[PDB]
């Protein structure tokens, strides 16, 4: 799970 | 020594192994957070504390895997890299310092400057690519090198893989444009070399944020939270 | 709030000015001293300190409005205050100094040197700084208005910068200026190592409390080859 | 009374 500013 | 895999398989291996590497090495900011995503202080180890980066996921197959990166970890800075089939470790002049047991150390005459890099590179960073394939290259070059003293594609070598972990590990901002090239080229623009020679006057400002006003730092700029979050990821500890 | 004069009077003032400034706001690195010289490290104040500096001395045969502001943790200058208007030109990189009991007018430029050179049309590598021309950044100040630096004014900054925050910093930038102080007023030309030092200062005030013993340091392209080179080149670093 | 360095 990656965050939205990756 | 402690020891990280950086993986170029897919986007998704890279940007989850920075993630991994920033989640042992720095804490998070309380103030400059928002869902799973901060800014992070590295942790403060003692000095001439390092840690090895073994580069993976280059391309197909085995292959491509004898580079490890040595990195101070106070700094994150780049003291060079190893060789590891012939067990060979290339120290910048300037981390003698730097102490890695079972290996070969070569001496280098040449210190990890970017200025020094790019003279003898001939290339300049802001303007660089950076594709996969300039960084399978940029492997090949290092793993055919031998002596003491950076030839020009050692140099070009050093500039590219410095981008892609160091930078990119500081630098949301460096991890997010270069990442599409691991699915087109990454290309260096002077905002993000502007970033890379700020990095110290931004970890000193980031830990008095307060709120969500805006963050000035000489020509960089953050208009809020978001700015922030969407640009910088690891700070020095000071 | 601490208050420093810097009289440019004489070699000799200008010296003993840098050197009371760095007694008062440093403390000595007990493995980097030689006689009373050493490398000094900031002393910890709250985020947000800053003294003044109160520029004297320009003509030596008036010029006394001038005041810098200084924010102590990182010696950086933070704007300008006219004593006779009583107000504080600070840079837009600075508005968490607040100087009570002056007018502050928050400018629109930064206080980088790629933006300054950029105004000012000058490089500083080459910069020349003479006494003359001390005196012409003084009255440069001393007429400024506006929330938006001119030419003439970044000039003047660079200027000061090179030979207040950066003189304190750097013992070789100056035993360099200095020279300019004598009764024929020589010519400073900054050099591209003056330059180069300025740049590293974090880096240099990183690596310094390690160093022990005798002998080499290098940070990047800064070799220092001794404790003396260190001297003749280091005066105070960052505390980190 | 200065330094050498001075
Ligand atoms: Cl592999
Ligand atoms: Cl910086
Ligand atoms: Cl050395």
């Amino acid at each position: 799970g990656f965050g939205l500013f990756d | 020594m402690r020891e990280f895999t950086i993986d170029f398989s897919t986007q998704q291996s890279y940007v989850s192994s920075l993630n991994s590497i920033r989640t042992e090495i720095s804490t998070p900011l309380e103030h400059i957070s928002q869902g799973t995503t901060s800014v992070s202080v590295i942790n403060h180890t003692p000095p001439g504390s390092y840690f090895a980066v073994d580069i993976r996921g280059l391309d197909v197959y085995a292959r491509f895997d004898h580079l490890r990166l040595i990195i101070e970890q106070n700094n994150l800075a780049v003291a060079g890299f190893v060789n590891t089939a012939t067990n060979t470790f290339y120290r910048f002049s300037d981390f003698t310092h730097i102490s890695v047991p079972g290996v070969t150390t070569v001496s280098m005459t040449t210190d990890s400057s970017y200025t020094t890099l790019q003279r003898v590179a001939a290339l300049e960073r802001s303007g660089m690519q950076i594709s996969r394939h300039s960084l399978v290259s940029s492997y090949l070059a290092l793993m055919e090198f031998s002596g003491n003293t950076m030839t020009r594609d050692a140099s070009r070598a050093v500039l590219r893989f410095v981008t892609v972990t160091a930078e990119a590990l500081r630098f949301r901002q460096i991890q997010r444009e270069f990442r599409q090239a691991l699915s087109p080229v990454y290309t260096m623009t002077p905002g993000d070399v502007d970033l890379t020679l700020n990095w110290g006057r931004i970890s000193n400002v980031l830990p008095e944020y307060r709120g969500e006003d805006g963050v000035r730092v000489g020509r960089i700029s953050f208009n809020n939270i978001s700015a922030i979050l969407g640009t910088v990821a690891v700070i020095l500890n000071c």
